[PDB]
């Protein structure tokens, strides 16, 4: 899954 | 600390140079030094701190995952025993990763969070606290794994409560917080349905608020909304 | 050293894990520890040593170039003075780069080169010696810049003399040596015509020897020949 | 210019 920057 | 003799402004300037040079360990050390000057951080300075440690721990997490995979294969049926080296080196990387997480959490606790009164700063730091407990949780296996998980959840939840009361649904900090809390639910808390519900509600409420934004703010918000959409596509 | 208590074989095993994890500073430290066991290195071990430090110094060189460019702009006409910070941080990176180069050259001198009797090992180490003096030369500005340049040239030249007597013109070590010596001529010694002549003669003599090779050896040699061709296209 | 690995 993609998390924030 | 080794940065105690350097001016705050010089540390910030050098953090920006280190980013341009992709020297993220340097960047982190400079920003740690800036935090330890004891003054609150501006919005730009908070993001420098976040970017620096995100890149440092990101490299550690990627390496830990490589090594953990090799370790797990070595413990399958039919695998030749190659001694303690894989475990040892995985533990070495894991300990360094935990040390970075402990350093960030120590900065947040001494004393960034307690002096953060504005919603934008308080939510930012509480999100960071949830993130670095989440990274600890990714590698945790012992008696305190459940407490590590609950520390991440608690930090994310306080940030969510503030952000929902004090920030519009398109605010990029609020969006990135919800994104990461949803990842926590999916990957850490074994709650994929909660992960999916949070990502969809976050996306939909931001969609309905885009009409209030400038072109520049619209670009900032949709960037994170696309990550929510990417995760939902992965998860459904 | 910190690796003195670890088995040689364990250091080599961990160097290979660190490569898979893209942990090149770890990889370098492991291989330094292996060298300091005092035994000669096999072909595979030599290449692990080379890959590790090449990646460490490669990141340092890239950062130094970013910072040096910023520094040079700050010293143009009309540039606002921003204080000593750019120079300071460039010097910090430069000093760390020089320390890595000194470490490699120290390993080669104590005692890899003197115990290297086979052409494949001796040429490999002398090429490395030329490479790390070349990296020192890239950042040198003082009284010993000329001696640093001549130390690179001398090491490359001894490696060339051996490789021409003892190795076929398609040997990948010989080819990579000639490639790097040609880069030295172009970028360090202000001798672009020598750089071009060496690259063309190296390429042409390897071309004429390819018919002797297996498919696998052919692939190894042509890979480096293409880099010679790329440089000639850049330089002509 | 390209150098070796
Ligand atoms: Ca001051
Ligand atoms: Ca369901
Ligand atoms: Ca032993
Ligand atoms: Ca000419
Ligand atoms: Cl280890
Ligand atoms: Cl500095």
């Amino acid at each position: 899954a993609h998390s924030s920057x | 600390g080794a940065m105690g003799s350097m001016e705050r402004a010089s540390l910030i300037q050098k953090a920006k140079l280190a980013e341009q040079a992709e020297r993220y360990e340097d960047m982190a050390a400079f920003m740690k030094g800036a935090v330890e000057k004891g003054e609150e951080l501006s919005c730009e300075e908070r993001n420098l701190l976040s970017v620096a440690y995100k890149n440092v721990v990101g490299g550690q997490r990627a390496a830990w995952r490589v090594l953990s995979s090799i370790e797990q294969k070595s413990n399958e049926e039919g695998s030749e025993e190659k001694g303690p080296e894989v475990r040892e080196y995985r533990e070495k990387v894991e300990t360094e990763l935990q040390g970075v997480c402990d350093t960030v959490l120590g900065l947040l606790d001494s004393h960034l969070i307690k002096e953060a009164g504005d919603a934008e700063s308080r939510v930012f730091y509480l999100k960071m606290k949830g993130d670095y407990y989440r990274y600890l949780a990714e590698v945790a296996t012992g008696d305190d794994k459940k407490r590590i998980i609950d520390s991440a959840r608690s930090a994310y939840q306080e940030a969510m409560d503030i952000s929902k009361k004090e920030m519009p649904p398109t605010n990029p900090i609020r969006l990135g917080l919800a994104l990461n809390f949803s990842v926590f639910h999916y990957e850490i808390a074994n709650s994929p349905e909660e992960a999916i519900s949070l990502a969809k509600t976050t996306f939909d409420e931001a969609m309905a608020d885009l009409h209030t934004l400038s072109e520049d703010s619209y670009k900032d918000s949709t960037l994170i909304m696309q990550l929510l959409r990417d995760n939902l596509t992965l998860w459904t």
